[PDB]
């Protein structure tokens, strides 16, 4: 009945999350700069589909997650998958201001973000979030904590709550290790967590966008359709 | 029966 | 700025006295129960609440330091979030119930409209259940509501004028300080302060989600010519496309 | 806008 997650130390939690990390996947090696609606969403759908398989196996390595019933695991993944994809996208796009690094061989700018009604708004939001993470000097150890929080929190409505508290402890532990003052710790903690509200917003808007693409642009995988249908 | 159910198993 | 000058206690006092009143609905038990008339009551109620919210926002420390265009944007972005956290707050002492108004207590059964609406209802109930279990304080609630106003649209915004976004970040940091100050005064340990702070802010993610899903229904509503949406509510709604 | 007008009052 008792979860191993809570018995982990802060450094153990960090290492577990770092080790659970999915790899950065590549897009198609077709040299063409995507501008068409079909071409760009074709590349993004294919990429996200492959990322999802890694995400699912990543989630099972998040401490506390496998302690949940299978149906709860399903629920949390259906709720948070686009949030998790997006914060990953935003993270690896940090060192590329004004651009989004969907893949090492697929960097898109706002100009490609046009051409389709409903993208450039969400595109601009992703860029602002990336720029925000960059200015805060978000660390990889902080990033994996936030991503895990998103997984456990987004569809949470006792065990999850204590695991969430544990991750909070881990974040503070990281900032304290980084030499931050106590004031800087709770301030930075607040700043990070408020960005999760924007990530939630971007996911919801993005999900609307995907349903529109669904109702016949590019063929979706059965997995993507089911993850999509989960949001009604 | 969702694909997610199968994948979360193995 | 005057906001960056206020102490944590002065910040709390400012927010408390800027609190809007709890408005009544036009609900009548002797009237029939058209879940489109429930939305009638809520729309009418929300519209009258918006007027108080706008004047409340102007008394939120640091808000009127911003341009009119930025004030408009933040309110357009956050209005339903702010209505919903207010709803959830006043529904705390009513398990299984939402207190839309003192004369309007609805549970999920006197219902509705359903699949989707009952879902939003359930989410609101869950959030209220969370505030109650956390024993959310009035001082903490007014901090959270003010954070939503400033944060929900702090991005999503010309050139040069960008230090205004910096100013919003400064005010948000102050409200963070205020929250911690309240928890420290409440006798919570350092670990308990950080944890409660996190718990509170993670709830804002849920409030954001409920607002977006609620906005979808209101747009779905509008196009079906159900409720007669008021002029202001129509303009606030069109902001979210 | 109505909102802009009410914010000016
Ligand atoms: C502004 C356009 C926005 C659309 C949604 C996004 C997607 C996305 C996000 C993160 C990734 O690593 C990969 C893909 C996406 C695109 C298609 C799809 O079938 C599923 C997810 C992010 C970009
Ligand atoms: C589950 C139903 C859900 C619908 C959206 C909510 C509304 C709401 C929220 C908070 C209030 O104090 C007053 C009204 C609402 C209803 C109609 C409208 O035109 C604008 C806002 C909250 C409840």
């Amino acid at each position: 009945k008792n979860s191993l997650a809570l018995s982990l130390t802060a450094d153990q939690m960090v290492s577990a999350l770092l080790d659970a990390e999915p790899p950065i996947l590549y897009s198609e090696y077709d040299p063409t700069r995507p501008f068409s609606e079909a071409s760009m969403m074709g590349l993004l759908t294919n990429l996200a589909d492959r990322e999802l398989v890694h995400m699912i196996n990543w989630a099972k390595r998040v401490p506390g997650f496998v302690d949940l019933t299978l149906h709860d695991q399903v629920h949390l993944l259906e709720c948070a998958w686009l949030e998790i994809l997006m914060i990953g996208l935003v993270w690896r796009s940090m060192e590329h201001p004004g651009k989004l690094l969907f893949a090492p061989n697929l960097l898109l700018d706002r100009n490609q973000g046009k051409c389709v009604e409903g993208m450039v708004e969400i595109f601009d939001m992703l860029l602002a979030t990336s720029s925000r993470f960059r200015m805060m000097n978000l660390q990889g150890e902080e990033f994996v904590c936030l991503k895990s929080i998103i997984l456990l929190n987004s569809g949470v409505y006792d065990h999850i709550h204590r695991v969430l508290d544990k991750i909070t402890d881990t974040l503070i532990h990281l900032m304290a290790k980084a030499g931050l003052t106590l004031q800087q710790q709770h301030q930075r903690l607040a700043q990070l967590l408020l960005i999760l509200s924007h990530i939630r917003h971007m996911s919801n808007k993005g999900m609307e966008h995907l349903y529109s693409m669904k109702c016949n642009v590019v063929p979706l995988s059965d997995l993507l359709l089911e993850m999509l249908d989960a949001h009604r | 029966h969702k694909i997610l159910h199968r994948l979360l198993q193995d």
